[PDB]
């Protein structure tokens, strides 16, 4: 004679974010002379 | 069908006569059950008992 609560069910996922939106690189190779 | 038994009205009275006594010596009666179980209740090895009593014979 056991009474159960009937709520022992689960499901699991994951998420992440490990980088910045943009990357910037420079090529200014001229001199104001 | 001779009687219907339930948990609210457990008792009934039936009559067996010349037509029922086939093979002149025996009566055959099967049992039919309708039920709804309680929510979230678990159990095993539970007996169901029926009783017979004679009121008059001729
Ligand atoms: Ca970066
Ligand atoms: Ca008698």
């Amino acid at each position: 004679t056991t009474q159960s609560p009937l709520n022992s069910f689960y499901a699991t996922g994951t998420a992440q974010a490990v980088q910045e939106p943009i990357d910037v690189e420079s090529h200014l190779d001229n001199t104001i002379a | 069908t001779k009687a219907v038994l339930s948990l609210k009205k457990p008792s009934a009275v039936i009559i067996l006569d010349n037509d029922d006594y086939s093979s002149t010596n025996k009566i055959q009666l099967k049992v039919e059950a309708y039920y709804e179980a309680k929510e979230g209740m678990l159990f095993d090895s539970l007996p169901v008992i029926l009783n017979f009593q004679v009121l008059s014979v001729s």
